[PDB]
RNA sequence: AUCGAGAGGA
């Protein structure tokens, strides 16, 4: 261990297990094995120390960096084996003297035990007051969240892609977050969010949404589709070339005008497209003569603006064209929309400003969820991070839901909170848009990050009347 | 020359190791982008790690659904050989 | 006729005419993208 | 010398700050395919 | 990627107050103080500056497609 | 059987807000004056954009949008005009639209902020709030080196009902029975609710007795206006066009009423 | 024992408080696109004429 | 058109709709069908298929119509019910002190559909005319059919006392000559049980009456809870101070008693009871005193819930939600089990490795002592999941193999 | 060919062998959001087979404290089985025991 | 896809009426008075001035469905009145109060403006 | 177009 913590002839990566009860130690520099850092504790006292900590506030200055902790044995690499041999502290506090100890022969301790999560779990404020199960469908769904995937998506054609108009980082953030660069690249948007019953529209997992809102940019997304051709000179007797075919000379030309290429077979970039229009022109000569058509056309029910086009040649040599058509889509009845606590539902319905429920002041909520979802789910890191999120859009700062944090509870946010003018709780009074008339009860409102997924109703909604069949059997085709 | 080996983006030996955020950027690359997967025809590939039984490690387990009350087993594996690992298996009978 | 494209690396406007492999008679770039077309795009505002 | 609780929460997370600045989150990819 | 022209809940206008706002921060002023001083009173304007993130400096990074 | 005689009171009178209380009305029309604000009070905004050249990061509709939430003055210009759709003329013309024009390429190598300032009406009393003699200018994009944005563009007459950038207002604040007297809302737990700014009560009562007899009178208002009209003409604006959606209900009641 | 089958129609489902409980609301695409064969008969020549 | 949603378990998974066209793209779905269905709005899709024949078009119309289904052969039990808005808006509509104006009255009544025109006489006639929500719901109800049911919250030993006729709380549903003389309506009377209200409506009058009789509620009700309201806060997930202290004292006496039983177990002191080892004495023991722990201090938690409390509210009227929701929100969580046993020493002889070896209290093996809204420690939330992963599981594969 | 063909199909072994050759491995990238790149860049697979109904090998383990994230998994066929790793866990590279 | 346009909530299409009028046949002095493109804002002010009217003895009004544009009002009046004279009535009530407030709101900002 | 694979949705 002396060898190792000096790293001298034994690296950091290596393990070293002793079995009391038996007689044997087991040394494995094997690779593939899973391990974590962990801090040395002697006696009871950490080997970090005050200087380690000053030391590392001006690492780009001093050029102190990670390795230094591990070069002076302060932090330790611990694989699932030797971490069976190991009486590990979850916080210093563990080390402290008791009326009764525990313990009191700690070999190491935890750096902060919410590195327990991975990257999506990550980013669930308060997720230690949640039910599991909706961490773990949270898990899934922040992957489907629409944001900025990347920073140079603009020279990229990917075959889909989806951008967010108006991305924000959370009003209630988690502090592994900064590590995810979620601030840089967030997927989603901090909502006015309601917990109300208002007009039915909301029931079994649906939300209302405010039309005025949307109206503004809110959740607007665009989304990008790439097609990509390449003209073949395989043989001698049939090529395949980018061109605008005409009616005379090629055959199987369909209905769609092809008025809409240029001369050399392809799309420019700002013309409208719709389902079945041609966007790049080929024709192949036979072995209405002497050529076949075979375009392109953009998929059924597609309806974008070509983006931009890039020709160049493939490994063969061979022209090569790559077309990407962007569509704006603004959120609609049918959309799915998610918190980050596993609460999804699609949007049911959209009521413009004067038509919402509002508060003494101009507010109205961007969305009203249904009260009927928390009792069964018990989400409570929902409500929670709503409260933490109201106080700190009125305080102006970004609250903290880092998960197992001693200094903070509801009480001191409640406390905060009415410190602002606000009931502790987060609750307000609430006038019906329709008549202006009080509602009887208080209504649990504040700022929600919300996400919106992928899963969009114009991308399922499909109906067919005789349409194509099957070679083999005779019946409808599939998708 | 003997063959090709596709190359790891921002590994060590990718053209974009140890570039500045400006130097990424000149080159249309995200500096947030991370890295550690591959271009095979223009499509980008992630390879999942797998997991297996751990080599050279005597274990035993007990199948009372079986001829042996106890089998030991061992996956043993020199350091490197196109010969897979070898398993070898000690077991008692079952009572009966 | 011109059919005009705009290379990737050096963003010289260069003419291609069908039939010619893609090359910038600049530097030497494979890669070219095409212009913005000239019809008449119209937004509402919303 | 010693830390304290206080200080505790600010000296852990320079820490894990520290860590990520020096490994980031594909470490294991890259160090496997240069081996 | 750019700061919104509007609020998305009341509709008041904050596409002018980013660079105000950042001018602010960096004269020291609390990001309270600052949406303070800027008359973000609700806190629906007071979330569409706290939350922004300007995305369209790193797009400016890149070069241009024409010259 | 006949109709109420409301009284106005303005407590405080800007540029940006009018703070008002309207007495001896029923609770409909106070609430239906306050959608009227919201909704069905014209205004002029940009809805017509063709896009000549857009170098920029941000794509045409991207550009276009933010342009329609500009706002634009249009105090005394937005009752003259005609509704687009009502003229008789082609695309547009002076009765019906006020044309801009934005022409803005980046030639140095500091970023260039486009902003309304930029915009070019054809009018000179139709122009972007901003650009009215601090506050800065509305950012539309940002360019740099090499980059160019020029399009054209066309405002027209709208109210909130068709798309919330006709929407003059930027909060009504809304209220009435400040001490809950009328017990329109219940409290479980009175004592921990905030008074409000309109309360006359100790600071030892939570709430006014209860008043079996009371009805919502003394509506308080505070119109916050985005700068397209002032908060007075806000109101005003309303109060007309609520009153011609009643004599047109009238006229074509009276029409049907005739015709059986 | 199972088939792809004509005239029909797929699409999320979204609550809707106003409507009867045997009624369902369809979106007009879908309408558009579906079709019954109804007979012509001279109780109903005008209306499908029109049609 | 035959409407669809896999998996097709039973009759009621296809039913007959009538064909409304609406503007937007999705299906549009009546809230009380969505159980036959099993069906929600978080992403569902749903099947359309349109008959193309006067024959297959009459089969559907005779056969698999919605209302012809509302009671199911598989238990002779109506097949649908009220839901949730709804049936937390009527247990609040139909409580003894509501009482309605002119006005709200008259909106209310513009809601109903097989309304005769007549305003019935307010219950209360001086001072100011006042209808209860009572008379409205009568108003609703249809023929004049007669059902007696409990509310949730009846006491047992009511109806033994006196004022058994004359109910205190207002429990005692009775339905009379088609009045809802008394009571308060809630999952018991508007559910899917056998004997509601909605069953009498479908034994007493065809398909059609009850059809207009679900639909009417639901207008109807949604009308008034746009008035009344409804929600979920964080004032509603708190305790008062009292509370707290007897759910912490009570986890204290638990948590020795516990101790006190290991002790035992380590000095030989303890004898196996018969059919059972010694270590399975031992966790029916430990077991025993964490359960009895956990149900005090969830029946403390109900006790501290006000009247406006709304998970209280959810519950009672049946909507969503249960009292076991409310003991681990309010109080401890409780008890994590993997194949019905406490959390398994998966590490040697240790859960985890901030444990010491042989630790058999309440923490070392998955008991959480803490609320949702107090939050979970690192090992309780661990544990947790341990114990959530299993449920997942469990659905995981029991889908294939009830499938077969 | 042969590692372009294993890197673009995901089946690892030989073209011949492609039924023999377990598949799955070198999957296509995420590219929804930035979170998504990630978590496939940290994605763990276990080979057991989705088809199985036994509960063991998808359940929770004790030993994955610190190493994989215990909420992150698959909801359908696979859950249990793909993982992903915890924030500060490390793979061992390996060197030589001389 | 689907989307409606946003005129259509205000704008009759061609050959609608704005109003239509009905007899309610259940009892007598009774009239339903449908209105095509409005909402709320004038169903609300209507309901609530007619129920200011004595001769008045039932007025309500619904909108059918929120995707919808149309409001209908019910109006039961005493034999010895017409519905018809109720709504038209309650109509020039409502625009004499929104005449005489605009009024006072106009000396109110005077007032205020100049001091 | 076919086949296979993978990722997802309910
Ligand atoms: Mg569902
Ligand atoms: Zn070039
Ligand atoms: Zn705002
Ligand atoms: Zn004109």
């Amino acid at each position: 261990r002396k060898l190792r913590r000096q790293m001298d002839i034994i690296v950091s990566e290596v393990s070293m297990i002793r079995d009391i009860r038996e007689r044997e130690i087991r040394i494995y520099t094997d690779a593939g094995r899973i391990c974590r850092p962990l801090l040395i504790v002697e006696k009871q006292k950490l080997l970090l120390k005050k200087r380690h900590i000053d030391q590392l506030k001006e690492r780009e200055y001093n050029n102190y960096s990670w390795q230094d902790l591990v070069a002076s044995g302060v932090v330790e690499y611990i694989d699932t084996l030797e971490e069976e041999t190991v009486m590990l502290a979850m916080t210093p506090d563990d080390l402290q003297e008791k009326e009764v100890a525990y313990c009191s022969t700690y070999t190491h301790c935890e750096i902060h035990p919410s590195m327990i999560l991975g990257v999506c779990a990550s980013i669930i404020p308060f997720p230690d007051h949640n039910q599991s199960p909706r961490n773990t469908y949270q898990s899934a769904m922040g992957k489907q969240a629409m944001g900025v995937y990347i920073t140079n998506f603009h020279v990229r054609m990917d075959t889909l892609a989806h951008v967010l108009y108006y991305p924000q980082k959370p009003l209630v953030t988690t502090r592994s977050m900064e590590y995810l660069r979620f601030r840089e690249l967030p997927a989603g948007i901090n909502s006015i969010v309601a917990i109300a019953s208002y007009t039915g529209y909301n029931q079994e997992d649906s939300v209302i949404m405010n039309r005025s809102a949307v109206d503004r940019g809110f959740f607007r997304s665009v989304f990008y589709r790439s097609y990509k051709e390449q003209e073949s000179k395989k043989g001698f007797d049939q090529e395949e070339v980018f061109e605008k075919p005409t009616r005379e000379t090629c055959q199987g030309m369909r209905h769609a005008i092809y008025d809409k290429l240029d001369d050399d077979g392809l799309i420019a970039p700002g013309v409208r497209v719709s389902g079945d229009d041609v966007i790049i022109g080929k024709t192949v000569t036979l072995p209405r003569y002497t050529k076949r058509d075979c375009s392109t056309f953009l998929r059924t029910s597609e309806t974008g603006i070509v983006d931009q086009v890039m020709v160049t040649l493939n490994q063969e040599g061979y022209k090569f064209c790559k077309i990407r058509v962007r569509s704006v889509r603004i959120p609609q009845i049918g959309d799915k929309f998610a918190s980050r606590h596993g609460q999804k539902g699609t949007c049911g319905i959209q009521y413009r400003q004067e038509d919402m429920p509002f508060t003494c002041e101009g507010i109205t909520p961007d969305i009203i969820i249904n009260p009927h979802a928390i009792p069964s789910r018990m989400t409570i890191g929902h409500l929670i991070e709503c409260l933490q999120g109201k106080v700190s859009a009125n305080k102006g700062e970004i609250g903290d839901a880092t998960p197992f944090n001693d200094a903070v509870n509801v009480q001191k946010i409640s406390n905060l909170l009415s410190d602002y003018g606000y009931h502790l709780r987060g609750n307000e009074v609430l006038y019906n848009g329709f008549t202006g008339r009080k509602i009887t009860s208080q209504i649990f409102i504040g700022p929600t990050y919300y996400q919106r997924l992928k899963h969009m109703v114009d991308d399922k909604i499909h109906s067919r009347a005789r349409g194509p069949i099957q070679i083999l059997n005779r019946q409808p085709m599939e998708g | 020359f003997i063959g090709k080996i596709p190359i790891m983006l921002r590994s060590t030996y990718c053209l974009l190791n140890g570039l500045t955020d400006r130097d990424l950027c000149e080159l249309n690359e995200c500096p947030l982008d991370p890295g550690g997967y591959f271009i095979i025809n223009g499509s980008e590939k992630v390879l999942i790690a797998q997991e297996k039984m751990a080599t050279n490690t005597v274990y035993v387990f007990a199948k009372k659904d079986s001829k042996y009350a106890y089998t030991g087993e061992c996956r043993s594996c020199l350091e490197n050989s196109s010969r897979p690992t070898s398993t070898i298996w000690v077991s008692m009978l079952a009572r009966g | 006729q011109p059919m005009i494209y705009i290379c990737g690396e050096c963003h010289t406007e260069n003419e291609i005419k069908s039939r010619d492999p893609i090359r910038c008679r600049e530097c030497g770039y494979r890669i070219m993208y095409k212009k913005r077309t000239k019809r008449l795009v119209v937004f509402d505002a919303r | 010398d010693e830390i304290t609780p206080d200080l505790w929460q600010e000296a852990c997370w320079i820490v894990i700050s520290s860590y990520f600045d020096e490994k980031g989150l594909v470490r294991q990819q890259l160090d496997s395919f240069d081996e | 990627m750019i700061i919104p022209v509007r609020c998305f809940t009341c509709g008041k206008i904050v596409g002018n107050k980013w660079e105000a706002y950042l001018g602010l921060l960096q004269a020291e002023y609390t990001e309270g103080d600052a949406l303070d001083a800027l008359g973000l009173k609700r806190y629906c304007c007071r979330r569409m500056l706290l939350a922004h993130v300007d995305l369209i400096e790193k797009l400016l990074n890149y070069a241009p497609l024409e010259k | 059987p006949y109709a109420n005689q409301p009284t106005v009171r303005i407590t405080e009178l800007t540029d940006e807000n009018v703070k008002f209380i309207i007495e001896n009305t029923d609770l409909a029309v106070a609430n239906s004056i306050r959608r009227v604000f919201i909704a069905e009070v014209p205004i002029i905004a940009i809805d017509w954009v063709q896009i000549d050249a857009n170098s920029s990061v941000l794509h045409d509709e991207f550009i276009a949008h933010r342009l329609g939430l500009i706002p634009l003055t249009s105090d005394d210009i937005v009752d003259k005009l005609q509704y687009s759709r009502d003229c008789t003329c082609e695309e547009f013309c002076p009765e019906c639209s006020v044309e801009f024009t934005l022409d803005v390429r980046c030639n140095e190598d500091q970023t260039r902020h486009v902003t309304s300032r930029d915009l070019i009406s054809n009018s000179p009393r139709v122009i972007p709030v901003t650009s009215r003699n601090e506050q800065d200018d509305i950012l539309i994009v940002k360019l740099r080196k090499g980059q160019e944005l020029r399009l054209r563009a066309y405002a027209k007459k709208g109210f909130g009902k068709e798309h919330a950038k006709w929407n003059p207002t930027a909060g009504v604040a809304f209220e009435y029975d400040p001490d809950n007297a009328l017990r329109h809302t219940v409290y479980p737990k009175p004592e921990e609710w905030p008074k409000s700014e309109y309360s006359e009560l100790d600071e030892d009562e939570s709430q006014a007795p209860y008043d079996p007899n009371g009805k919502p009178e003394r509506f308080y208002y505070n119109v916050e206006s985005c700068g397209s009209l002032r908060p007075e003409t806000i109101v005003l604006s309303a109060l007309s066009g609520l009153k011609k959606k009643l004599s047109d209900l009238q006229t074509q009641l009276s029409h049907e009423i005739q015709s059986d | 024992m199972g088939k792809r089958v004509d005239f029909s129609a797929r699409t999320v489902i979204t609550p809707d408080p106003n409507l009867s409980i045997d009624q369902v609301g369809v979106p007009r695409s879908i309408a558009a696109n579906m079709t019954f064969a109804e007979i012509v008969t001279p109780f109903n020549i005008d209306r499908l004429q029109e049609l | 058109v035959i409407f669809n949603r896999q998996p097709t378990l039973h009759k009621m998974s296809m039913m007959g709709h009538r064909v409304r066209i609406l503007p937007w793209s999705t299906f549009r779905l009546n809230l009380s069908v969505t159980t036959p269905y099993n069906a929600d709005f978080d992403g569902d899709e749903m099947n359309l298929h349109l008959p193309q024949s006067l024959e297959t078009r009459a089969e559907i119309q005779e056969l698999a119509m919605v209302p012809r289904m509302i009671v199911t052969p598989q238990s002779n039990r109506p097949v649908m019910g009220i839901v949730q808005d709804t049936l937390t808006a009527v247990r609040k509509f139909t409580k003894r002190d509501v009482f309605l104006e002119r006005g709200e009255v008259m909106n209310l009544l513009m809601f109903l559909s097989t309304w005769d025109g007549k305003v019935p006489q307010p219950a209360i006639l001086k001072p100011r005319p006042l209808w209860t929500g009572k008379q409205i719901f009568s108003l609703i109800i249809p023929g004049h059919i007669n059902c007696i049911r409990t509310h949730s919250t009846h006491p047992d030993d009511e109806d033994s006392g006196p004022y058994k006729h004359i109910s205190p709380g207002d429990t005692k549903v009775v339905v009379e000559n088609g009045e809802l003389i008394m009571g308060i309506l809630c999952k018991k009377s508007l559910g899917t049980s056998a004997g509601s209200l909605v069953h009498i409506s479908y034994l007493e009058m065809g398909h059609d009456i009850t059809r207009l009789f679900y639909s009417n509620i639901q207008t109807v009700i949604n009308n008034w809870l746009l008035i009344e309201g409804h929600t979920i806060g964080i004032g509603d997930s708190i305790a008062d101070s009292k509370t707290y202290q007897d759910i912490q004292n009570t986890i204290k006496k638990a948590k020795q008693d516990v101790i006190e039983v290991i002790e035992k177990a380590h000095n030989n002191e303890l004898e196996p009871t018969p059919g059972n080892t010694l270590r399975q004495t031992f966790e029916n023991q430990v077991n025993r005193i964490l359960n009895d722990a956990r149900d005090k201090t969830g029946s403390s938690a109900q006790k501290s819930l006000s009247e406006y409390n709304n998970f209280k509210s959810m519950v009672v009227s049946g909507a969503k939600g249960s009292k076991i929701n409310i003991s681990q929100v309010i109080a401890v969580v409780g008890q994590q089990n993997v194949e019905g046993k406490r959390i398994p020493f998966g590490f040697k002889h240790r859960t985890l490795p901030h444990f010491i070896k042989d630790d058999y209290g309440p923490e070392s093996r998955g008991f959480v002592e803490n609320s949702y809204l107090a939050g979970l420690t690192p090992t309780e939330f661990f544990f947790h999941a341990m114990g959530g992963r299993e449920g997942l599981i469990d659905t995981a594969v029991k889908t294939a193999e009830t499938g077969y | 060919d042969g590692l372009k063909y294993s890197l673009a199909t995901g089946n690892w072994g030989d073209q011949k062998k492609a039924h023999q050759a377990r598949a799955g491995v070198s999957q296509v990238l995420n590219r929804l959001t930035f979170a998504s790149t990630l978590s496939h860049l940290r994605r763990l697979n276990s080979p057991i087979g989705r088809d199985g109904k036994l509960a063991k090998p998808r359940q929770l383990h004790n030993t994955l404290w610190g190493m994989v994230c215990p909420a992150e998994t698959p909801e359908g066929h696979a859950v249990g089985l793909v993982k992903n790793l915890a924030l500060m866990a490390y793979i061992s590279v390996g060197s030589q025991p001389s | 896809m689907n989307a409606p346009p946003a005129f259509e909530s205000f704008l009759l299409f061609e050959g609608e009426k704005k109003i239509t009028i009905n007899k309610d046949t259940k009892v007598p002095n009774a009239c339903l008075f449908t209105i095509n493109k409005e909402d709320h804002t004038l169903g609300n002010i209507i309901k609530s001035q007619l129920l200011k009217d004595p001769q008045v003895l039932f007025a309500g009004y619904k909108v059918p469905h929120p995707l919808e544009h149309k409001i209908i009002i019910r109006v039961q009046t005493t034999p010895d009145y017409s519905p018809q004279e109720a709504f038209t009535n309650a109509i020039t009530d409502l625009i004499s109060e929104l005449s005489l407030l605009e009024e006072r709101f106009r000396v109110a900002i005077k007032d205020k403006q100049e001091g």
